């Protein structure tokens, strides 16, 4: 199509976040009624651009992907216009490839939302079927009493998302962690991306630094940035292009000089720990030059011995700061024994030569001319958070970053730089063990299982076992389920509950659409995502803003949050009328009307005089945010903490922690710990003896996550009709595979498919395969192998591969040229 | 009238054109740059005489900074947020942060006088309302 | 929206028939590219009209439904544009609201066709991927290879199409039955809409009239018009609007006179056998007067007895023809005796008035005042195929039309109305025993099942009992593949087949669209429809038609005739590696590059020197048809069995069967035949003893079959987003429902769901629910219950009814007004 | 531009209308017949104090014979080919031959004058290539 409504100078206009990724870029978005348009002159559109004549490069972001026409419930039709806003301080009017999408991602009824869930559906034994919301609730409400006055909450079972943005939000944990800790008091909770309820950041935390420490400002502030198992330009882009890149462009040198009048400030270095080369260390390259860009390409699961390596030398080295060591720190002594490892050692264990770990040590740790330690940010995400035993990476990391004192000063921080948004209130977990939710289910525990806003089915890890197991389970269910004739709703909770005490479970699914969870579901309620409803999450600098409703959910889909409350009632109601004033009273707190009653009760009580324990990424000041100060703060929002409020000066936040180096431990200290070096754990080691392929897994640009959205677009479908994996291009002469061949994937946990992407980057006897996805499903070949806490080492496995054929259509089709711009 | 009115522009005769060789001219007016090339092998939807020509706007559907043909791999490049497209699949986004493909420039290709015309355009041009302003 | 782009008056123009019912309404499909148009003025557009000023009424039938813009192959996109043929003589310009909607289900990647299947589909144990035509057909000749080896052709089954239109006619028939009775030789093969190899009219042919015996302009002629269990109205719409009514109205009453001038044509009369009130009543009514129409409102299961009647009365009274009877009949007096009934034991098991069986007797066989019997053509369709006793009821009916000399005589015929096209060219059946298959498949017969074109999940007979049985006998194979690791082709054959002997069975559907079965199905294939192909096929009256292509299929689908042929050759080849001669021989004759290979090999060769036995409508005259010979003939084709070809005067054809009195027997004599009256079936009469609701179903004119296409049609999923159930108004109140509740419908056989339509017209204690539909499916509830020929009645079936609830997004979008046109 | 240049056209003012009793006039020109209702009883889209009035194109969509308005059943019947559309519905096709609903005149109800005026329509006018012709 060749041409686009604009937005007539007197649209409505609301402020988006992103639905996506941590980044939390800011957007508006535009609604008018469909048969109204803008004039081209600039102020006679909303825009205030000319379209008289051709716009300069930059002016604008602005596709056809980017409007859509939606129909609300009084059958009115809106022209929408979603596009980036040019003032928001986070992007800066960038748009990546997967917020650009919004408009089209959002609800109507001809597009690529039309499959949305829009009614209750219900598995009535051997076909799926549409059933009310009162039916619904009578079923899995009873379902649940059934199981807690006879098992305990033990046999109710989630997985949850913790998350932000959409599908998360502080609304939505707080209804959800409500329902499933206050009410029900289920200790059977695993988490969207990982099977217990636990922390990515254990270590970190518990040395006393939060993860999110620090200001996207400070990217712009660094000597040197480290990326840490992390591919920032396909996986946070409008942080690394709006904050980084102009950093090591040169654009930021006089903000640091303003800022340290007298502190040299060299050009802007970058250094990649990353088994792979990346788009990300090739864009790096193209922009800041070779010589300011070290990739260490470290043999997979190695990161504890480099940071061991890097910390024992520069201890050695004395690029370490003593006195901030001896008034801010506890441990240092000890982990320098503990951690000791010599160079030599270190780059036989990692494969990185000594002068490249010695290069990385002195661009980043020994001191400038002018005295002052370089100011060197490290960030690192999945290649260390899901990577050789996360507990112990961080550990050795944390100590590096300690000893240098890269934390609380500007321009530094030792971060994670986040998947999701983050948007996390809640009650304390019930219980005291941690529990691998898979594992149970798989063993046969629980009764009831409800999968919520998460698709384990695709991003489990040991994903085959999962799906195995779960289907067998459903299978039961569904079997027991088709004798019934003309069953009241008790007589079907009782015949379900039955066939969970012979096996079976019973699985519910609570999302935006069916997904492969409908392969195993007996029930699914329809959800509704941001814009739809109201909603607050923050970005990878805690910085909270208010994502605006403008359009209804499709059918009769509704806000998570109010989708807990009325299952919390449906259960309030059911005890009360069974004489269970007790258990009717642990079913309280759910009147909600609208999602900001849910932000009222969880984020903005927390800390406050009468509330119950709730743990708030808003902390005890959260109360001084609102619905109204957020939306008069706009797409900046504010940064968590919030310090203040009045009305004269708004919402003023927390730019960085740590700053006076006070941190989250009983003493105020930062604490080193020890970090030993064990190789890969045996259950990774045996496949890896066993077999050929180092099966590297993650994110590529464009697609999001499951990809529950992008399975419906045209575009996606035609550019990735299938999951690939990269692959080094003499491994694919060996075997005879070319782009566009399918093979199978396989180890001893699983076996899966995808089509062949040589990239002349990839290393002999490495591959990359794209995770989560629709069409090959990378996470059957992951292990079971956790951490301490139940953290998954999904980038540790090793497989085979064998050329299934040839798909002459994906090589008609699908371009397999190198994504790393040369 | 639901179409826009394309002009039909000249841009040379098939022949003249060499292989993998960009020919630079500006459709639908002079300020849309494009670019044809003969790209030496058939690809769906080429014209002439061996299906190989094929012909986009440059301006880049990110944020309309111009993009550059590359030779060797038959690409377009941007090197601003670093999207890259594939002259060889109509257009197709091989990664960047572009939400539409590279506009295709539709070309007559006629046997009898070897003449190569611009006669519409396949996609949404950066920084307009409309391809015909 | 508001506007369409007209056909510049250059554009293509090719020839469609309806992809839809019997009627087989001419279109033309306008192609042109994306970016241009035509103009306004009447000689500037292609469809010659005036768009400069408001058009007058019946001008034209053009909405945006009807047009689309396809992307071919190439990556080119052009506008279509697939209206009514003014000049057709089937539908003399009418659309019906189902061949309306042709364009919109023409495949465009964004459409609602989206979800086509474009690949090969195979469900690798717990998920599902893509595969190559080349691995699909590795395991499925594998499959096939293995089974015909070890256990024989009886271990392969099928159910396949052997209808007309899309997803049938003569190509297609022909390159499946050569592929299952010629190639793999098996037995196993059920047909689209009954589960064995038999036919829906085998008394009529055996009584020596084939069921299609006249033409469409006969039912301009006739003086009155049975429409039998059948509601023409809404399910062969063209031919009761362009034909029927037009006699109703008095508009044909001249052509009778200028044909007949020394015969009486009072007006013409219409009389319904049928237990329901229909719309087809009411408009008939409406149209033509309440005096002019008789429902006889029988109850269910009776027809037999009301023929009987009917029978036995003409006879008494004289009202028959004598000589006719003495020339051209066997069995007469025979039949007289055998089906005795008194108009009194009539009225009593039917329930209809003496009178009124007076009056229908009096109406439509009592000579005229000028001496000649009435014309009175005789139309029946499910209500009686699909009845109590399918071969007996046709018995009781032909007996009477029989003797009172209504075929062969202008303005009579007896015949079905039809439901698909026609098109069936095919080898003889190879086994001489009826097979129930579904009842073999539900006992564990077979190693392999193919659904090709069809989809018995939604349309079965005791359609519950049979998905049961299938989805367990899946998962058996699901679970066994599971194990696999790096298995070859020939490694994963073997698992399969060893799976089988544990209960398994291997299943592929061969489809436009995943459907239901993809909850059983291991592989799926992609199939092409007219349009995307070549495709011939003949409707009501035998009127042969091609349907042009025009376009290219999705991805990699293929016709169905082509589909067979890579699946034969594949067998071949095996064989043929395998050195077994005789078996590869078996194989051979599909050298196919085009589906009009097809049609040459199959309806061109029937009857001809040195042709293998072909059973063909299209007679042993077929060879005078070709493309090119239809193509020239245009949407009015030629009428079978062709007489003559030559150039001068193209095709000549056969308007009406049986003219001379000389029918298909050994003999040439009509056969008369006994009916005895039996009662219901005992299996059916248990569940009307047992259960309050008689469960008719069928067809509503929106809904077309399975909804495969309606399922992603928004308008559709607005208007029925469930099956609905018809209800009376008095019951409804006495099970506290209305418009928009749920309800459950059961009995011993099933389970299933509708929403609630109240409807005036139906009587108490019987409901209607919509068949065959994709949120509720009304088969779960038929019995088991098949005539000597493995006819089920579907039609025959009672249960109970419960409120499950109100589903309150129904009732605020949903009409429940009447669909009686008043 | 995008939009069809669509009048507006003053209908009656909300209080003059009786509970089922339908207005004619024409929109958006005097060969397009339409009709507006009060229907005394709220529906989605329906404006006026009470949110109950509604207009529509009267042309069949099938084949462009003029509907009537049954005001016992509160639909707009067509008795060529027996196509009805619920006016209660959005002009949701009850049962019939077309292949769209009855198309919607949008309304505006003016609470300062109690004005209704027609500014639109929602859905193509039978025969018609543009709903402004
Ligand atoms: N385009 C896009 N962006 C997204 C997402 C998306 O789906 N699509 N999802 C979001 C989410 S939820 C998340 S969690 C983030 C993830 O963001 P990242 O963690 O940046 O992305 P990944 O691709 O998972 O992995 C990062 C790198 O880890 C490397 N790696 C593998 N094994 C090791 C190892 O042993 N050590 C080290 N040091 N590195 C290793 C890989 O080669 C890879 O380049 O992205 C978010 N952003
Ligand atoms: N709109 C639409 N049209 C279609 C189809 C579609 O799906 N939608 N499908 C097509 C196909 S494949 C077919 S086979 C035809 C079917 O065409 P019809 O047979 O005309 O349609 P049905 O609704 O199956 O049944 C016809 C009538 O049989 C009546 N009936 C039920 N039981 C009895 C009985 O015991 N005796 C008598 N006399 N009548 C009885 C029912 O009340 C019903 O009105 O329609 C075709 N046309
Ligand atoms: S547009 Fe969206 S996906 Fe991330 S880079 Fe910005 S938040
Ligand atoms: S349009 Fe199609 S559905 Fe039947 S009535 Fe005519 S063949
Ligand atoms: S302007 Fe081209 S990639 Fe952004
Ligand atoms: S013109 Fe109205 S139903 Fe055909
Ligand atoms: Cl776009
Ligand atoms: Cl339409
Ligand atoms: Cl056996
Ligand atoms: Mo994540
Ligand atoms: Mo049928
Ligand atoms: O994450
Ligand atoms: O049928």
């Amino acid at each position: 199509n060749d041409r686009i409504t604009l937005p007539p100078a007197n649209a409505q206009r609301t402020n988006m976040t992103c639905h996506f990724c941590i980044v939390g870029c800011g957007y508006h978005v535009y609604k008018w009624p469909e048969l109204q348009e803008g004039g081209r002159a600039p102020e006679q559109n909303a825009l205030g651009l000319d379209f008289r004549k051709q716009l300069p490069p930059l002016a604008v972001t602005l596709t056809p992907a980017m409007t859509n026409v939606v129909t609300e419930h009084n059958g009115r039709r809106y022209n929408i216009m979603v596009v980036p806003d040019k003032a928001c301080v986070v992007n800066s009017g960038l748009s990546s490839t997967r917020g650009g999408k919004m408009a089209s991602y959002m609800y109507t009824p001809t597009g690529d939302g039309k499959q949305r869930l829009k009614a209750p559906r219900l598995y009535a034994a051997d076909q799926w079927v549409d059933t009310t919301w009162d039916h619904a609730m009578a079923l899995y409400a009873g379902l649940i009493k059934k199981t807690l006055d006879k098992d305990g909450p033990q046999g109710v079972f989630f997985s949850c998302f913790d998350h932000g943005g959409a599908g998360g939000g502080f609304e939505n944990t707080w209804g959800t962690g409500k329902l499933m800790f206050s009410a029900i008091q289920t200790p059977m909770v695993r988490i969207h991306n990982r099977p217990a309820y636990n922390s990515e950041c254990h270590a970190t935390r518990e040395m006393g630094i939060g993860e999110l420490n620090n200001a996207y400002e400070d990217a712009q502030l660094a000597d040197v940035i480290w990326s840490i198992g992390n591919n920032p330009y396909e996986s946070q882009t409008n942080y690394f292009l709006n904050h980084w890149l102009p950093n090591l462009q040169g654009a930021t040198t006089s903000k640091k000089k303003e800022r340290f009048p007298n502190e040299n400030f060299p050009q802007a270095r970058i250094i990649f720990v990353d088994p792979r080369e990346t788009p990300s260390v090739a864009i790096a390259r193209h922009v800041a030059g070779n010589d300011r860009v070290l990739h260490l390409a470290i043999e997979p699961g190695t990161d504890t011995a480099l940071f061991n390596g890097l910390f024992t030398y520069v201890v050695e080295q004395g690029w370490i700061d003593k006195p901030f060591i001896e008034a801010h720190t506890k441990g240092f002594d000890d982990a320098v024994k503990t951690n000791r490892l010599s160079l030599d050692e270190c780059s036989n264990i990692t494969g990185v030569p000594v002068d490249m770990l010695k290069r990385a040590a002195e661009w980043s740790y020994k001191p400038k001319a002018s005295g002052q330690a370089p100011r060197t940010m490290h960030a690192y995400e999945k290649g260390i958070i899901w990577g050789n035993d996360n507990y112990v990476i961080q550990s050795a990391l944390l100590d590096l970053v300690i000893a240098t004192h890269n934390v609380g000063r500007r321009g530094t921080g030792c971060v994670r730089m986040g998947g999701h948004q983050e948007g996390y209130t809640r009650p304390p977990y019930p219980g005291d063990k941690k529990i691998y939710i898979d594992q149970e289910l798989i063993k046969g525990k629980g009764r009831i299982m409800t999968w919520w806003g998460c698709n384990n089915f695709q991003t489990s890890n040991n994903a085959q076992a999962l799906r195995e197991a779960i289907l067998q389970r459903s299978a039961i269910v569904k079997q027991a389920m088709q004798k019934a004739r003309g069953a009241t709703t008790e007589e079907m909770v009782d015949v379900i509950y039955e066939a969970t005490q012979n096996g079976g479970l019973f699985v519910t699914s609570i999302n935006l659409y069916p997904t492969k969870l409908a392969e195993a579901a007996h029930l699914m309620l329809p959800a509704a995502h941001p814009g739809e409803m109201n909603l607050t999450s923050m970005n990878g600098e805690r910085r909270i803003r208010l994502s605006e409703k403008f359009m209804d959910p499709p059918g009769t889909a509704m806000a998570d949050c109010l989708i807990a409350a009325r299952i919390a009632n449906a259960l309030r109601d059911m005890y009360q009328k069974d004489g269970k004033a007790e258990m009717a009273a642990q079913f309280e707190g759910f009147d909600w009307k609208t999602e900001e009653d849910a932000f009222n009760d969880g984020f903005r009580r927390a800390g406050q005089p009468g509330a119950p324990a709730i743990d708030s990424q808003g902390g005890s000041t959260g109360h001084l945010v609102t619905y109204d100060r957020l939306r008069k703060s706009g797409n900046n929002g504010v940064q968590l903490p919030v310090v203040s409020w009045d009305e004269s000066k708004g919402l003023v936040g927390t730019e960085m922690l740590y700053t006076e180096g006070k941190f989250d431990t009983d003493d105020g200290k930062a604490h080193f710990k020890p970090a030993p070096w064990n190789g890969l754990p045996a259950t990774v080691q045996q496949q890896k003896d066993k077999y050929r392929f180092w099966l590297n897994n993650g994110r590529n640009n464009e697609v999001w996550q499951t990809a529950y959205h992008d399975q419906y677009n045209s575009l996606m479908q035609e550019r990735y009709p299938m999951a690939y994996i990269e692959m080094n291009p003499d491994d694919c002469k060996q075997l005879d595979v070319t782009g566009g061949d399918i093979v199978e994937v396989y180890n001893d946990f699983g076996s899966t498919f995808a089509m062949v992407y040589p990239v002349a980057e990839i290393k002999r006897g490495q591959t990359f395969m794209l995770f989560g996805y629709v069409n090959g499903i990378q996470g059957d070949v992951t292990t079971d192998w956790t951490d301490r806490n139940i953290i998954p080492y999904y980038k540790g496995t090793w497989g085979d591969i064998r050329k299934v054929g040839s798909m002459e259509e994906f090589k008609r089709t699908v371009s397999f040229k190198s994504r790393r711009f040369a | 009238r639901t179409t826009l009115q394309y002009p039909a522009t000249q841009v040379s005769v098939a022949k003249n054109l060499k292989a993998n060789e960009p020919v630079s001219f500006t459709y639908p007016d002079t300020s849309s740059p494009c670019v044809a090339v003969k790209l030496g092998s058939p690809v769906p939807g080429g014209v002439g005489p061996n299906n190989d020509i094929v012909a986009y706007s440059v301006l880049c559907t990110h944020m309309g900074c111009p993009t550059s043909y590359d030779k060797s791999s038959k690409t377009f490049k941007c090197p601003c947020h670093f999207t890259e497209f594939d002259a060889e699949k109509a257009g197709q986004m091989i990664c960047g942060q572009a939400t539409e493909n590279l506009p295709r420039v539709l070309l007559r290709y006629d046997e009898a006088s070897d003449a190569l015309t611009a006669v519409g355009v396949d996609g949404l041009i950066y920084g307009r309302q409309a391809n015909v302003i």
